[PDB]
RNA sequence: GGAAACUGGGUAUAGGUUGUUCCCACCUGUACCACCCACGUGGUGUAGUGCUCCUGUAUGAAACACGUACACUUGCACGCCAGUUUCC
RNA sequence: GGAAACUGGGUAUAGGUUGUUCCCACCUGUACCACCCACGUGGUGUAGUGCUCCUGUAUGAAACACGUACACUUGCACGCCAGUUUCC
């Protein structure tokens, strides 16, 4: 029923500008402190601004003063996060959070967004290729065999697997992406599975890129011959 | 000027069943305007405890929090699994609002061995001229592993990359992946492609294996 | 076997802007479901805590609670003069509910001699056959006063009774009444009655004397 | 706006029995959990009895078990105690104290009554005779004197002593009762005054005894002999 | 490679043993050795489904009770896998 | 009995007046010592009232701002207690 939903995200050129937007459904926006929270990758939570109720007090962090303006457009029940003069450092997750009711949770961020990423680099978008991951060429183990995709070169984050459409999720494993001397992402997603299902069971996985708008999905098989 | 929240351990390890607390020392008053908070890896944060002893609704009441002067714990006082998370501390007492640093827990559980298994190059990418060996160690605990790659016996060194998930909140364990990248002619110019698994769940390494060609 | 809270001090003295804090311990766990009421004389009690450390809505800040395993205090940052009452802490974690003995609030001041007055009893109770005659100590500090009537040199026991005002809520003094009873015929027996009154006010006791029909 | 009204207070008989009855008002009871909390004359709160709403059940004080009964009629807004079996040890002011809301103040009771005095006493309802204390022919103390009125075997409590219908305030003290062996109470007024005023002005106490409709004024003078 | 029927933790060992050549399976006993309970003279493929049973946690104006949600644990059935036997 | 005017923390001490009695109703200087401030070369009977001024507190969907309620501290006026002085 409540809930804030971050838009605007994504990859800039530094020196660049963003408009981060975070539009509020089962409350108004007008009666809340709303907030902005930053997390670069594999960092803690860091906060970047804030916005007062009845009054639109406005309080920002000392590492982006002058350059992001936090506002409120209560008659859309949103607000907004004007990002300019991005800077490297300023790659991160950000989320908005609403500060709870005086009387009911004192100061503390009660409901807070999924979060958008932020991505500040010169670098270009580059859409990933899907390799298999083929089952065991000797059938390794009697047992569970093990299939997945290797989702490689792509740039910037994030990307997605699922398998079978979703329908195929226990024993699944998506790594985190790692970055290579190249500058681009890699990653592989891999599954254990019933040896006596291949053949009697497909596996596809589902790759999608949103930044570069790639999906590809690609049928898993032990190899031929 | 800033108010800074300092945070210890800023990592810790326990079992089901343990009593752990997280500590925050605020650099100068807050008074009590505190608030922990949970964030699971690749989730928003999830609020816990505000004004710094105050159970929000909702929250296992196993979950506590208390102030001492400028001081204040997050006490966890019989843990469950599904408490892996990242826990932050908040002062909201004047602005700019603070975070500690973070206290990133995870559990301890019974050794597991992890189960290798080995995926050569696919065709596909052998076109694009280049060569990715995986090796994957699956659902293993202690986190600490070591996977080193033979070529012809040949220990490989600084051409591949490793990947480690995270704890598994269920059962605690952990899966690894290790990938070994080479030019699809160096990848040509030999036959036996072995990864090498120590890990103590293991009475002696094992080794997984193929040729090059051979199907 | 039910909870039992204790609570101390029963009675505290203290000054205007001063950080008092009353504790109260579990005698078996009680968790957190604990609370604190003030009182003043002649009305209900006020929830002022809740939870062990969540302050009740419309109370001031300058009053905290904190729990520390089977301890729990109730602190007040700053006193005011509206805070002079009697506090008590309540377990709710299992029935019967349990209350602490209180512990009073008291202002302190500068020590101040009781003025001692004695006065016989009218002719009019005399009619009915029974004698009372009445001690005032007025307006000291601290309380402990302690008076005990001489009728001819004979110290009196069990048959007088005392009775002590609020403290003042402006000069902050106490003021103490007692009163011997007899009956006529054995007030006709003596002739001297006296009051002596010991107090730290009192470099030596006063004594305040009357003789029987002399005035 | 929420608030409750205990009644049914008054004098009953050792081994008599008494039901009182707390009316509610701004809020319903049924969603409550409702307490009796008694507090004998200068001593702690005692809990005695409570009932729990969704289900009626009714928790007792040990010291009170198998004599009382607390039950609530939600048509009235309105809790009960029954009390049987009474004892002078029963004597007390009782209280009835609303457990509040569960999400907003836990188990704390948020509202009370001004609560209702109980007097269990084999003792007979009497006025008070009044005496005067007078100023001393010679020397009470000394400076300006000290009168006043001595407020003797009355029964039950309370009792109100006023001094020249309430004009006269400043240096006036009005002693708790105490209750002799006779079981009548009994309690002084004073007044200190310029020794000046003796001469020129009259001071006469109002003593009203409610449970007995008696008004009585003392004038209260320096004596003759 | 199809279709059926039977069986279900290892480990070791005495073994036994498609009645036939040691013994693959089958098949147990025994000692073990684990995992899991609600802890016995106990149970034993399993991240599917329904139901059941054991609790915990959270919440519904809610301390118990009652609802809902979520987890947890008994067991059963069906599914799935692993064999096995059988026939096509 | 009116009417009026004036004065106000102790404590010491030096004066003034007052009848004369050596202290008085007092009052002025000074020292000492308190209570109170917003803290000075400052202020001083006072649980009342009004205005004011200083902050604080609680609360309004509320960290600031804004509203409201409640307290607090100045200063003033009236009332009140204590006195004098005066006049009918």
């Amino acid at each position: 029923e409540v809930q804030l939903v971050e838009s605007g995200g994504g990859l800039v050129q530094p020196g660049g500008s963003l408009r981060l937007s975070c539009a509020a459904s089962g409350f108004y926006i007008s009666y809340s402190s709303i907030h902005w929270v930053r997390q670069a990758p594999g960092k803690g939570l860091e906060w970047v601004a804030s916005i007062s109720p009845y009054s639109g007090s406005t309080y920002y962090a000392d590492s982006v003063k002058g350059r992001f303006t936090i506002s409120a457009d209560t008659s859309k029940n949103t607000a907004y996060l004007q990002m300019n003069s991005l800077r490297a450092e300023d790659t991160a997750v950000y989320y908005c959070a609403r500060q709870g009711y005086r009387r009911r949770s004192g100061r503390g961020f009660d409901y807070w967004g999924q979060g958008t990423l932020v991505t500040v680099s010169s670098a270009s978008t580059k859409g990933p290729s899907v390799f298999p991951l083929a089952p065991s060429s000797k059938s390794t183990s009697g047992g569970t065999a093990a299939l997945g995709c290797l989702v490689k070169d792509y740039f910037p984050e994030p990307v997605t697997v699922s398998w079978n459409s979703g329908a195929l999720t226990s024993g699944v494993h998506t790594f985190p992406a790692v970055l290579q001397s190249s500058g681009l992402y890699s990653l592989s997603s891999v599954v254990t599975v019933p040896s006596s299902s291949l053949g009697t069971q497909t596996y596809i996985c589902n790759v999608n890129h949103k930044p570069s708008n790639t999906k590809v999905d690609k049928k898993v098989e032990p190899k031929s011959c | 000027s800033d108010i800074q929240m300092t945070q210890s351990p800023s990592s810790l390890s326990a079992s089901v069943g343990d009593r752990v607390t997280i500590t925050c020392r605020a650099s100068q008053s807050v008074s009590s305007a505190v608030a922990w908070y949970q964030q699971k890896p690749g989730k928003a944060p999830k609020l816990l405890i505000y004004s710094a002893s105050s159970l929000y609704s909702g929250v296992p009441s196993r979950f506590s929090g208390s102030r001492s002067g400028t001081d204040f714990t997050l006490t966890i006082s019989s843990l469950q699994p599904e408490d892996f998370a990242t826990y932050y501390c908040q002062q909201s007492y004047s602005f700019p609002s603070t975070f500690g640093q973070g206290t990133k827990v995870e559990i301890k559980r019974t050794v597991a061995a992890p189960s290798v298994f080995i995926f050569p190059p696919s065709d596909e990418q052998l076109k694009s001229g280049t060569a990715s060996v995986v090796c994957l160690l699956n659902n293993f605990y202690p986190r600490e592993a070591k996977v080193q790659w033979k070529v012809d016996n040949a220990l490989q060194s600084g051409n591949s990359q490793e990947s480690v998930t995270e704890q598994d909140s269920k059962d605690s364990t952990y899966s690894l992946s290790s990938t070994l990248t080479l030019s699809k002619a160096d990848y040509e110019k030999h036959k036996v492609y072995a990864c090498e698994v120590t890990h103590q769940g293991l009475s002696s390494p094992v080794t997984k294996s193929f040729n090059r060609g051979e199907c």
